């Protein structure tokens, strides 16, 4: 099958600007 | 074996995030209309009968779409938020159901202008 995505054009936004944290680990 | 059903599609998740984790950028810089209608373009180049067949052919292959993307990119003169979620639709083959991201993108957006009060 072709799949396994995590959200990556999530983690791909904190690279260009990463501008939001509230301690979440 | 006796009726049949058929739900409509629209809106799901991984696929609602990949515009709404691109343009929450965009949200803070004004880009929704950089990015709701720059998107517009790449379902409309899969839905063109005579590029569906260049995007579904055999041929371009996966590493080979990449340049291609990227090279059409360059005429085709995007926004500051369409030349990197444009490879992540030729990515992992995701050129078949990448219109349906892009409407998401349309309900997304009105969550982004029904909390900001910019009217005098």
């Amino acid at each position: 099958q072709k799949t396994g995505t995590a959200e990556v054009s999530s983690i791909l936004e904190e690279r260009i600007l990463g501008a939001d944290t509230s301690v979440d680990l | 074996f006796a009726k049949l059903v058929r739900p409509p599609v629209q809106i799901y998740g991984i696929e609602g995030r990949y515009a709404t984790a691109l343009y929450s950028a965009a949200s803070k810089q004004n880009k929704l209309e950089q990015v709701e209608k720059e998107l517009l373009r790449v379902g409309q180049i899969l839905k063109e009968p005579k590029m569906a067949a260049s995007l579904l052919n055999p041929y371009v292959k996966r590493s080979v779409k990449v340049k291609s993307l990227s090279d059409m990119t360059a005429k085709e003169k995007f926004s500051p938020l369409t030349s990197n979620l444009i490879n992540l639709l030729a990515e992992n083959g995701r050129l078949t159901n990448t219109p349906a991201v892009i409407s998401a993108f349309s309900t997304m957006m009105s969550v982004h202008r029904g909390e900001v009060p910019c009217t005098v």
